[PDB]
């Protein structure tokens, strides 16, 4: 700006505010998605077959 | 620093492998995993090559793996 402090701050505090605002709400769902997806593979493999299939969680 | 003190937000080491032993995917690359963690989008996160970083304020630094069967994994970096 006039003092050039803006170019020094680089809006670091502004960016940090968004970090806690997002809180990885998207990434969170992504991980949870892959979690069940991986479990589905074991269900297809049938190593123990401890799932009746009636409830299916 | 090649080690971390806290969560590894200030970690700018040359480690490019996950705790699983998989080579991290380049942050400037969209292969094999597509993401929005563009180095030019987050220049204050020091996203260089495929080095393990912590640009989301996570527990430990992480990166995308070279395995399409696993989106991302945490890296194994020693503490100071």
């Amino acid at each position: 700006g006039s003092a050039g402090l803006q170019e020094k701050e680089r809006e670091l505090e502004d960016l940090k505010d968004a970090e806690l605002k997002r809180l990885n709400e998207e990434r969170h769902d992504h991980d949870k998605r892959e979690a069940e997806r991986k479990a589905l593979e074991d269900k297809l493999a049938d190593k123990q077959e401890h799932l009746d299939g009636a409830l299916r969680y | 620093e090649e080690c971390m003190h806290g969560s590894g937000e200030n970690y700018d080491g040359k480690i490019s492998k996950t705790m699983s032993g998989l080579e991290c995917q380049a942050w400037d690359s969209q292969s094999p995993h597509a993401h929005g963690y563009i180095p030019s989008k987050f220049p204050n996160k020091n996203l260089k090559k495929n080095y393990c970083r912590n640009p989301d304020r996570d527990l430990r630094p992480w990166c995308f793996t070279t395995d399409p069967n696993k989106r991302w994994e945490y890296c194994d970096i020693p503490r100071c």
